[PDB]
């Protein structure tokens, strides 16, 4: 806020209730951000397929439950948000994000085993 | 089945042009698009104004090619803050990862026609940080470049000898003749 | 007969446009340019000095009033941050 | 208001995260009868802001649980 | 899809698949490569560590290329089409060579037939004699040697030129291809005027200049592409006019074209061409170029076989044709009440300064 645009002064969480608020806090600002994300960065794909992936960004945290750990989370969270929201991110940046746009694809691991093993370790 | 009809004796027919480094020139259409080709050429090399991207020390360097001893300005070299009023660019400095999206962008806006010059070990080949996590591998990772002058740093002779070597380049790049050939 | 033309000009700015009170500050200028004009020519004549005097203090007032209207926007301006009429 | 209620019903039936359509009443809840865990809730609120072009508040956000909870949010709002 | 490629004439290629610093081990000779789409192919060779190589004429107009290899592997050779010593000492390490040597225009140093047919020829020649293992030669969507328009029938003859000195001779046949620095897109989006002498109908099914270098990279690694022909076409159908709109519609900007007739276009096409020293869109051969209506072969292998499928063109308007359109604060719609009123809440003029 004061120091710059979308600066979080760093906090911690008071208890379970305290740490649920603000990660539903930060998920409806990523995805409510979404449209201004794609005009902004003028990514190639639905604001659809761009809030799929905040959903799945918080999905891979669902399961911690240790108060210090969401902590750093949140703060990440809001480091990224600023500098997303802010056009100090460049569009080589926010679509790195996209594993798709990568010229080897996004299924970047072998299928099974023997996809893998008549490659040559993927 | 010879494809078509006069296919097997259209064999023995077939003219073989010289390459343009080894082409001469012969008539007065051909001399008179070589004038041009040195007119324009001259014009080329004796307006050398690059956009001098001073990333480190190696622009201190670059820095003293405009000083007194050396005096750029006496043969016509006038260092320009935009890329839109340049003709070369001098990477002159160690890119970082962070900064190569403004250098792709200000090499983007540089008219036509345009040169970069590698300048310094860091913009060649990465340098004394080759193995950071922070920093290009060399420049010509993200721009095409024309010269590489060597040194850490290369001293103020030895930029000026790159950019001689440059405006050689210049002086023998073929214009009206590459058009004339196709 | 240009400078009656030209005084259609400044009064068909009023006719065709609802919306844009800057044309309405640039119709009143050419209005008073084309009956300047018509001073002018006419006092060329009438061999009379007097024709380009008061053309030359029209001038002077009507720069005069288009700096009092442009700062009169400017205050309006300020407090609406618009200059459109919504319609 | 019943005007919104037939626009709610434009987000929540294209919602591919409902149990099953025509499931939605007047005061359905979004979790015990439509079967939406706590992010999906999130999302409906956010689509319900866009239809209304309101803004919603995060506080306000955890208030609204229930379609009656939206219905009633949105008319106490004077934007819509 | 391996570590290990056996080529045509049995080399084995144990392969490091990998970025920029891996070994593709490929050896490939791309002819034509400093135009549009010489540069998806070379892209795609150099990125995974493959040695490609470059004949070129204008040494400024290659520097691009370099970008996309590693050290050693962009290699830059001085040709002309009429130097043989040239053409096969860019060709004899060589175990692929694409030739995407064209023009739409005649030239005062080179003729339809000189660049298309006599172009091929000496290079396939070039190919059977060091015994290249695959040599695909792109051609044009159209091609047949019996056509009147000279460009389809010069395509037409070198396609069976290079089948018969090189039976295993790929053939690829692109439709108009779209996208960055295309013909179609951006010469629609740009020109305030078109001389176009036949109302924008011509017909064809464009696809993207990516797809296309995407599959020739696709060739490469499947030895079952060989003796093959590929056309090679978008999803949909379109015409220069319904495409026009797609356009306008992105640009914000209204199309307009003089069509003037043929028997009065042509031969001034002609005299623009013969006078004008660039490429200008406009020639005779071109005007009757745009008579004709792309006729796909039913028997050539499609995107299918390559296990690809084109986007349509009305996908990639806006994203190509983005910074086209004017966003001055002059421009934006009118503002909402709810603009309005927000308005109110600011002070519009610094009276203090
Ligand atoms: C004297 C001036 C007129 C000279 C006669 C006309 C020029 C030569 C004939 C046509 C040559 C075309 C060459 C095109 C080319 O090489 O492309 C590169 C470029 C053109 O690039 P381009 O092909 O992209 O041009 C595009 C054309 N438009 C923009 C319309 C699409 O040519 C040049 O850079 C110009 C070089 C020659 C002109 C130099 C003029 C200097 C005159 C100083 C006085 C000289 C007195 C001599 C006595
Ligand atoms: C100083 C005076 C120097 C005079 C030098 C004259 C050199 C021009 C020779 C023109 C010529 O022989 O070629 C004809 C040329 C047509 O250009 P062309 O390359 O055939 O077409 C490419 C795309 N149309 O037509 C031209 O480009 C002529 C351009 C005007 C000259
Ligand atoms: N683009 C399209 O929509 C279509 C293209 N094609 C075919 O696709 C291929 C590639 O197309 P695209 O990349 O867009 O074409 P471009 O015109 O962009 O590039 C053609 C290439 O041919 C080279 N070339 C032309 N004439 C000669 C010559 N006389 N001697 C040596 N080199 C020459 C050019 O080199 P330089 O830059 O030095 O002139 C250039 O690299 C061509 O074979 C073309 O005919 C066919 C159908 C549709
Ligand atoms: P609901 O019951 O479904 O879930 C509620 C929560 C999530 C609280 C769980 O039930 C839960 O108990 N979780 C445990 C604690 C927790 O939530 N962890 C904190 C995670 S915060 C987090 O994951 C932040 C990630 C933000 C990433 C945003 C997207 C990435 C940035 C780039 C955007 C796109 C390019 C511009
Ligand atoms: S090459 Fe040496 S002198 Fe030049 S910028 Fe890098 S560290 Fe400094």
């Amino acid at each position: 806020v004061q120091p710059t645009k979308f600066a979080v002064t760093v906090r911690q969480s008071r208890n379970w209730a305290d740490a649920k608020q603000r990660v539903i806090a930060a998920y409806r600002a990523w995805i409510r951000a979404a449209p201004e994300i794609q005009t902004m960065y003028s990514i190639p794909f639905p604001v659809s397929h761009i809030r799929t992936r905040i959903r799945q960004e918080f999905e891979r945290h669902r399961y911690v439950n240790k108060l210090n750990v969401v902590d750093v989370l949140l703060q990440q969270s809001n480091a990224d948000f600023q500098e997303t929201m802010n056009f100090w991110r460049q569009q080589s940046h926010v679509m790195a994000f996209f594993k798709e746009e990568h010229f080897r694809g996004e299924k970047r691991l072998p299928s099974n085993f023997i996809t893998g093993f008549l490659e040559g370790r993927n | 089945v010879e494809p078509y009809p006069g296919y097997e004796l259209r064999k023995s027919l077939r003219k073989e042009v010289p390459l343009p480094s080894q082409e001469g020139t012969k008539g007065l259409v051909q001399y008179a698009l070589t004038t041009l080709d040195i007119i324009t050429n001259w014009a080329r090399q004796g307006s050398f104004w690059p956009m001098t991207f001073g990333l480190a020390c190696c622009a201190v360097e670059m820095m003293h090619l405009s000083t007194p001893r050396y005096d750029q300005d006496r043969l016509g070299i006038i260092f320009r803050a935009s890329p839109r009023q340049s003709d070369v660019m001098i990477v002159a400095g160690t890119l970082t990862n962070k900064m190569a999206p403004a250098l792709r962008q200000v090499y983007d806006q540089m008219p036509d026609p345009r040169w970069v010059i590698s300048m310094g070990s860091c913009a060649n080949g990465g340098g004394y940080y080759h193995y950071s996590y922070s920093v290009v591998r060399g420049c010509d990772r993200i721009v095409p470049v024309d010269v590489y002058v060597p040194g850490c740093p290369p001293t103020s002779e030895a930029l000026m000898y790159g950019i001689f070597q440059l405006q050689r380049k210049m002086r023998n790049t073929k214009i009206t003749r590459m058009w004339y050939r196709k | 007969n240009i400078t009656l033309i030209l005084f259609l000009i400044g009064i068909l700015g009023f006719v065709l446009n609802r919306k844009n009170i800057i044309l309405m500050l640039i119709s009143i200028e050419i209005m008073l340019l084309s009956i300047t004009f018509l001073i002018l020519l006419s006092s060329l004549n009438m061999d009379d000095i007097i024709g380009q005097t008061y053309a030359i203090y029209i001038i002077v007032v009507a720069g005069a009033e288009s700096a009092i209207g442009l700062g009169i926007l400017v205050a309006f301006y300020r407090l609406r941050g618009s200059i459109a009429i919504e319609y | 208001k019943v005007e919104v209620y037939e626009r709610i019903k434009s987000l929540l039936a294209g919602f591919d995260k409902v149990n099953d359509p025509n499931n939605i009443t007047e005061t359905a809840h979004f979790a015990n009868d439509l079967g939406l865990d706590s992010l999906d809730t999130v999302e409906v609120v956010m689509a319900i802001e866009e239809e209304f072009s309101i803004e919603i508040p995060d506080k306000d956000a955890d208030q609204i649980h229930s379609v009656d909870k939206a219905i009633e949010y949105i008319l106490r709002q004077p934007d819509a | 899809i391996s570590d290990i490629h056996i080529t045509r004439t049995g080399k084995p290629l144990i392969r490091i698949q990998g970025g920029r610093s891996s070994l593709g081990e490929h050896t490939a000779t791309v002819f034509g490569a400093t135009g549009q789409l010489g540069r998806y192919i070379v892209n795609r060779l150099a990125r995974q560590g493959c040695t490609v190589i470059v004949p070129y004429r204008e040494e400024m107009a290659k520097r691009h290329l370099k970008v996309s290899g590693d050290l050693g592997r962009v290699i830059f050779m001085e040709f002309d089409l009429r130097n043989t010593q040239s053409i096969e000492e860019s060709v004899r390490h060589s175990d692929v060579v694409y030739n995407l040597i064209g023009r739409d225009y005649p030239t005062k140093n080179f003729s339809l037939a000189d660049v298309h047919i006599e172009g091929t020829e000496r290079i396939v020649e070039a190919v059977a004699k060091y015994d290249v293992d695959r040599f695909i030669q792109v051609s044009t969507y159209n091609a047949n040697p019996d056509s009147t328009c000279e460009f389809f029938r010069t395509k037409g003859i070198a396609e069976k030129v290079a089948r018969h000195v090189f039976p295993e001779t790929t053939i690829v046949r692109p439709a108009p291809m779209f996208g960055f620095e295309d013909r179609l897109l951006l010469k629609l989006a740009s020109v305030t005027n078109l001389f176009t002498s036949n109302h924008m109908r011509e017909k064809f099914w464009p696809v993207h200049v990516n797809e296309v270098g995407e599959a020739l990279e696709r060739m490469l690694y499947d030895d079952s592409t060989a003796g093959q022909t590929f056309e090679l076409y978008g999803p949909r159908q379109y015409s220069m006019a319904q495409i026009a709109e797609l356009v306008d519609r992105e640009i914000y900007k209204k199309r307009r074209h003089i069509n003037l007739p043929k028997p009065i276009l042509q031969p001034l096409a002609e005299l623009i061409n013969r006078v004008l020293w660039w490429d200008t869109g406009l020639s005779r051969d071109q005007v009757e170029r745009e008579f004709h209506d792309q006729v796909i072969d039913p028997t050539a292998k499609t995107f299918k076989d390559l296990g690809m499928e084109p986007t349509d063109i009305s996908k990639w308007t806006y994203h190509y044709l983005l910074p086209y359109r004017p966003s001055t604060y002059y421009d934006l719609p009118p503002s909402t009440e709810k603009e309005m009123r927000e308005e109110r809440k600011y002070l519009h003029v610094l009276d203090d300064q």
